[PDB]
């Protein structure tokens, strides 16, 4: 709805805590990949963007790595929501990392994000999908600056 | 008294976890590390210019040292999956190409988590004969 | 199966769990975030009560109806008499609606976990399925709910 | 309306607080002033002439830091009744009344103190959080200037 | 349905219901006493293990030896590999006691009965009766469960 | 009797939790196992041709794997049930009846695998006791060999 | 990253006060400090024989610290009135006159302050682009 | 009776931590002569045992500075019951230390601490026999690993 | 400022008896002090191979603590008894004679042990002036 | 008997007992609120410091006095030396009042009574009795006590 809240980055918080794995990759991955999946299922062309690491065989060592680099990255932003400050130089950090990519668009995050609505649900508890979107969309907007669209 | 063994890497993964806490304070777990960084090594700084490495009390730098401990969190959780970890130790390894790393460097780091570490966990119980050695193969990975 | 003890039963616990004041918007809270997780596309569903702010007075208020509906039923499961008629003139309310009757499935899903969920361990999984149907099939008149 | 959050408004309470309480400095508080207006000048040297009035000629001068304290009463005012949307809502009325008479003040005239606060706030404060100012001041900044 | 992401969710929530130590008691403790009044009847079938003092450490031991199978079986659901085996195992382990599969599904609803009851309204229903199926099938291979 | 001071017991099951709960990681569970086992056999490889019922051939095939685990959950339901006396005993009596039908396993193949867990416990927990764990432990590695 | 502008004067003075507390710790405050220049630089020890500079667990050596501390706390009290400050600072300036403190001995103590100030309020909050060209401005103040 | 418990170990630390004196030697080596007396009068030939100590003159210098010695050895075990990992190092250690003296047989520790039960209760205050006794034996076993018998 | 008179003995004896705790704490007292030996002389930490010197983390070398602030408590304990102290004092020698301990070491174990003991009664009171030269007294009677 | 140990035994037990601060008044009040009890007549004795207000600063100033001779002379029990000289001391203080040594026994008693009263079950009654003996003989110089 309107703008990620203090109340609701603390709730964005905690449906992210309970489903991370801090000592193993197994979940991450299944996770990353429920997420891309349903990228590439509703966006076609988007596959074409992850050549360089794979995703065509989601199975590959060259694209868990990846997953698991993505969801530490998500990782990196939802926390650092509670330091705002520090959030704007890493979401900031990502969005370069995200200009140097020929292909990916503002457009592209908007579908993303819809995939994650339709994966955390299954796999996080108690999920707020509401609260969840509007910091989503706040570590989005930062993460694409310069993005086409 | 090393080989990062199947055991000593369940170890620090569990380690690395309690110390790497929930998601607050990550922020003063970086500062230990980094903090002492540089207590060491004074001219280490000079290679962190881009994040303000001057002071490492700021957003710039608490960004950057959250990039990194992040990417020990995937290392140390990717420990366990031998394939999956060197894909990931050679985009770190990558990361850090042109950059003038030397070996000693490395071992400061990896010495500074590990005061870290046991910082928030405590001496009683700290498994140094399973960090030091699985760290090493952490850092000999990005090692190139 | 819906026995003369399974109603009694049934209602017994829905009393306890529905609760008395706050309790209920806590409920009602409850199982509608639920059901929205449990079928995220029947969200969409409930736009006529502003279900894109599940905080708005305009779907609490939604809530509540269809909470009071579920308490009115359940409570007359032991008079066959009312429990049809109401069912009934729920059904008069819900078929023009045009709802696919899965969406029924989902909601009792959604129920039991809500009940179960805030009622304890001695939820009677069995009774409240089968009672649950009775009331689906009185409002949908489908397979046997 | 002019609120944020709950709980993003405690935030920036427990921040403004940090630099401007009732228990500051007859000194402190005018620094904080003379920098937020100093820097809403470097800005925009076309909005001297606005504060003519208010001997804007010399900053130091009684008559101006007499209006800066004037506008710190005011952002104080309206910071702590964050909590309290409905009179925050008369707390604006006033305010963009007050301004909205003072011909040459304009819509974006604002816009740019906003950005010289949040430039310079986290100076002065603690640990500074730009999100719930931002999402509590452009509440308001919006409210204030209700006209042009 | 048990989709990859219903296991982990299945086992996060066990985890939680399961508890770390008397709680594991209370719980195994709970579970039964929901399948011998969901099926009386079922009661008789576990004289062996003297079912007919339900606080008998003969019992108590079966209780505790099934809650580590229920256990050891979810933790696997993420390794098909495994849980294949060890399901065939069950299996060989039940099949000479000629039990109607009916009762594995008592046995479903009672289990959803205490793991929502202790685990609370986010326990995710349909997850996991999918999963819990896997696990029956695998265990007396029947309908889907 | 399978018992061990009431705090004893205390200590093993903290220790015990803290590397085998169930919410750990299936794949952590696995390597406990994994590790028991292979330790257990490069002790004693004169053992391995006694696990040629669960593809032990293939220490990794689904079959063994299926098997440690079998084992890891006994071990847990003992640990956990060393306070309750009278349960534990049930539990052993099982145990026990179900390894004294395996054709083979001798009352010191026990004795082995009890060096094994505590020359490698320590390296997975945490502040390792031996002694509370010696305590504990021979109670019921006693108990379920109650034959040959 | 510097300039002792009137903003970072200000905060400057508000984490000072933090630090010096209300009245009590100061012994520790100071002990802090001090402790921690001795350990970075030995021999400095050498100029504080007339307050046993060998063992600063001394009423003798805490008397001395507190005046420093003291003078310490009017500079940054006066940091808002340049006039006022300077003539102070002049003072200070006499004051070590004679005695060789070099460059690098304001440098030591200066760091030393900072570490001590963020021990006690935290390196959360603690505006390093602050306090460092601040205290210089009172360090090249007693200068000369 | 059977091992020394985790319960008796507390028990064994505080019997012997409160007769202990932190700063000064007196009760030590009024202690550690008791138990020597004792020792050497139920013992013969066990006197000819500390002759690098004058044994013979219990009050001489040379012995005392013995006493207090082994009464700091047992403290440390004492207090190491409470991490046994340790204590195994530690009363190796001692174990080799003895190995090294001819004469010291298993079944003169078996004596030593017989006298340890008569002295203890003379100067320990609500003393706990029973418990001391199963935790001393620990340390015993461990001091006593190769020696003859 | 020194001559570890009666009193100072007395006053070591009790500040010690606080520092060497109750009997539980001594494993962090221990760590503390040889971590901090070690941290100014690293290569000191070549004497213990026969016991993990490499790694006090582990029962080996906790054992070995052990053993030493054990012989120190004996010393302290013996301070009030010159004959008797010296006596013990002897053998400890012995027990050092092979091995290379330069007078360097025990200046560096000297600081530590009262670093330790510091850390744990506090700056406020630590008679610096008794514990340095007592400690001397022991660590010259070990010298040979 | 009063062996070395016996001694350390004492001066630890008393320790405990006659406590730090206020504790120590306590204790006296306690002592001596026996000794008149156990002996009403030995009051008396006293009036030369007032016993007739037991709560008289001249009388506690008495209590003090002899609790600190009490005190002084036990904590010297490990050293025969100062203890004889001392003791002797004492002996040329009480000689002059010329008192049945019975009431020393008196003494003895009330103060097995105030002590393991307050130092608990673990109160070592032999040792007690014999090196308060040692005290009272050097006092006294009678029986043994
Ligand atoms: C909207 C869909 C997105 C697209 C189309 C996109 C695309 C990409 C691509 C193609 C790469 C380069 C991979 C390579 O060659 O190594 C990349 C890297 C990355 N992306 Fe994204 N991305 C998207 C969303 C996200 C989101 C939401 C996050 C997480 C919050 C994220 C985190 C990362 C990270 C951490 C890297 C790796 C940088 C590195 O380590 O070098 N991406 N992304
Ligand atoms: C052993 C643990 C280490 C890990 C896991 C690690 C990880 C990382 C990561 C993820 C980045 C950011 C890359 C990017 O997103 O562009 C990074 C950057 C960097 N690392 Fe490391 N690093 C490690 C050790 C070191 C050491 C030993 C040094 C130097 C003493 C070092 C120097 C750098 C520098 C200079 C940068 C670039 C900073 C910038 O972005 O301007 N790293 N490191
Ligand atoms: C046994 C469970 C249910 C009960 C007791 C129930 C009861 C009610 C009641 C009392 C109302 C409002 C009556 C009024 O207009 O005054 C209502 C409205 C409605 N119900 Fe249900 N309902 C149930 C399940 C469902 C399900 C599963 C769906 C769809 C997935 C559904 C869709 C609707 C819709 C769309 C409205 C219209 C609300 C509006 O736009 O005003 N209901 N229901
Ligand atoms: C959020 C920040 C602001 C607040 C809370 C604020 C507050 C005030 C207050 C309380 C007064 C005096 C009311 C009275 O006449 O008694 C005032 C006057 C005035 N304000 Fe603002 N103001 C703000 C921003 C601005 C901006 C951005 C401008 C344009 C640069 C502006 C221009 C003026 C002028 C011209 C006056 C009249 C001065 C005079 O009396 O001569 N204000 N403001
Ligand atoms: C998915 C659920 C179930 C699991 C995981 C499970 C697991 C087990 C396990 C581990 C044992 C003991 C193995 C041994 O002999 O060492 C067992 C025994 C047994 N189970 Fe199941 N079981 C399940 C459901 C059922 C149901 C529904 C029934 C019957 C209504 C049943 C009847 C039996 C019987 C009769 C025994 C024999 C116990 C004896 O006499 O020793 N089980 N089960
Ligand atoms: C304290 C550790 C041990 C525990 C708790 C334990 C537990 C178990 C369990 C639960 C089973 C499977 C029960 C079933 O058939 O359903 C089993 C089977 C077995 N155990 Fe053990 N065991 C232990 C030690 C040993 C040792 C030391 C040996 C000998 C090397 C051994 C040999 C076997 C064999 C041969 C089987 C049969 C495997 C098969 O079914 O083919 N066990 N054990
Ligand atoms: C930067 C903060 C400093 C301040 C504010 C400061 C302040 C003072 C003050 C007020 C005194 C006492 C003067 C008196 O009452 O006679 C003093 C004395 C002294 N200062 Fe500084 N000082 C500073 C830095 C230094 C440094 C860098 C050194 C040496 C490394 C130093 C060395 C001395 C010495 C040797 C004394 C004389 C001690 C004595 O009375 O015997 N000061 N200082
Ligand atoms: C069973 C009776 C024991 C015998 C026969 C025995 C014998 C000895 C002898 C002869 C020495 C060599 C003395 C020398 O020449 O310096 C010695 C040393 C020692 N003993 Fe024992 N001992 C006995 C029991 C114990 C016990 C129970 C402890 C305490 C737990 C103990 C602690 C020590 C220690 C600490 C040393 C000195 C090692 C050193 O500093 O070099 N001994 N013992
Ligand atoms: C000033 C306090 C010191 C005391 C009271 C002390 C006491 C002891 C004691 C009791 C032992 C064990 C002897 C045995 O049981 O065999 C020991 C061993 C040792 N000490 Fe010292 N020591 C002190 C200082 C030092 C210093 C300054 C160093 C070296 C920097 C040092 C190096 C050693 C070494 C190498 C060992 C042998 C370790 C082994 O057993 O392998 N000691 N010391
Ligand atoms: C072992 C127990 C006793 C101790 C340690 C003891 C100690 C003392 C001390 C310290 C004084 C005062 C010394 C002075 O004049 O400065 C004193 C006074 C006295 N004691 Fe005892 N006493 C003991 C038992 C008794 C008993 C049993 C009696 C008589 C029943 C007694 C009768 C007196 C009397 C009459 C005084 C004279 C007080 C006066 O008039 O000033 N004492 N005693
Ligand atoms: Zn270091
Ligand atoms: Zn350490
Ligand atoms: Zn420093
Ligand atoms: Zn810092
Ligand atoms: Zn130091
Ligand atoms: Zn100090």
């Amino acid at each position: 709805a309107a703008s990620c809240t203090t109340e609701d980055r603390r709730e964005m918080q905690l449906m992210w805590g309970n489903v991370w794995s801090a000592q193993f990759t197994g979940r991450r991955i299944a996770i990353a990949q429920a997420v891309f999946k349903d990228l590439f299922a509703n966006v076609p062309d988007a596959v074409g963007l992850f050549g360089a690491v794979k995703g065509d065989e989601v199975n590959s060592n060259e694209f868990k790595a990846h997953c698991i680099r993505v969801v530490n990255g998500l990782d990196s932003s939802i926390g650092l929501l509670s330091d705002p400050a520090t959030l704007n130089e890493q979401l900031s950090h990502l969005a370069t990392q995200h200009k140097a990519r020929s292909g990916v668009t503002k457009g592209g995050f908007s579908a993303i994000a819809q995939s994650f609505l339709r994966v955390m649900p299954q796999v996080a508890s108690c999920f707020n999908p509401d609260a969840w979107s509007r910091c989503f969309n706040r570590i989005t907007t930062g993460m694409t600056e310069p993005l086409p669209a | 008294d090393y080989v990062c063994g199947p055991l000593q890497r369940l170890k620090v993964k569990r380690q690395w976890a309690e110390a790497y806490g929930s998601g607050n304070s990550r922020e003063e777990f970086g500062h230990f590390i980094w903090s002492h960084v540089f207590q060491h090594s004074p001219a280490a700084r000079d290679m962190f210019k881009r994040v303000r490495g001057d002071n490492i009390h700021t957003p710039a730098f608490r960004a950057h040292a959250t990039r990194v401990l992040g990417g020990l969190d995937m290392c140390i959780a990717l420990l366990d999956d031998e394939p999956v970890l060197n894909t990931q130790l050679a985009h770190l390894a990558k990361q850090h190409e042109t950059r003038g790393v030397e070996a000693a460097h490395y071992d400061t780091v990896n010495h500074a988590v590990m005061m870290g570490v046991e910082n928030v966990i405590g001496s009683e119980v700290f498994d140094q004969d399973a960090w030091k050695p699985c760290l090493n193969v952490i850092t000999n990975g990005i090692q190139g | 199966a819906c026995a003369m003890l399974e109603r009694a039963k049934v209602k017994d616990e829905w009393a306890k769990a529905y609760g008395i004041g706050a309790a209920r918007s806590k409920f009602g809270d409850a199982l509608w975030r639920n059901v929205f997780n449990y079928a995220p596309n029947a969200r969409d569903i409930f736009e006529s009560v502003n279900s894109k702010d599940m905080a708005s007075p305009e779907f609490k208020a939604h809530i509540a109806r269809v909470l009071g509906g579920l308490d009115r039923v359940i409570s007359m499961l032991d008079n066959q008499a009312t429990l049809d008629a109401d069912l009934a003139h729920l059904k008069s309310q819900h078929d023009p609606r045009t709802i696919d009757p899965v969406n029924f499935v989902v909601f009792r899903k959604a129920l039991i976990a809500t009940v179960a969920g805030t009622f304890g361990v001695c939820f009677d999984v069995p009774a409240w399925q089968g009672c649950y149907n009775i009331i689906a099939k009185g409002i949908t008149g489908s397979d046997a709910a | 309306a002019a609120n944020c959050a709950d709980a993003a408004a405690a935030i920036v309470q427990a921040q403004w607080e940090d630099v401007w309480s009732a228990a500051a400095a007859a000194a402190s508080r005018v620094s904080a002033g003379e920098e937020v207006f100093a820097a809403l000048f470097k800005m925009v040297p076309a909005a001297k002439n606005l504060f003519t009035r208010v001997n804007v000629a010399d900053i130091n001068s009684p008559e101006f830091q007499g209006h800066v304290v004037r506008v710190m009463g005011g952002l104080d005012i309206l910071i702590n009744a964050l909590d309290d949307i409905p009179t925050l809502e008369s707390m604006l009325d006033h305010l963009a009344g007050q301004h909205a008479v003072r011909d040459g003040v304009t819509g974006a005239g604002f816009q740019l103190m906003a950005t010289v606060l949040m430039e310079s706030l986290p100076q002065v404060v603690e640990g500074f959080n730009p999100d719930a100012w931002a999402s509590c001041l452009a509440g308001i900044a919006a409210a204030i200037s209700s006209a042009l």
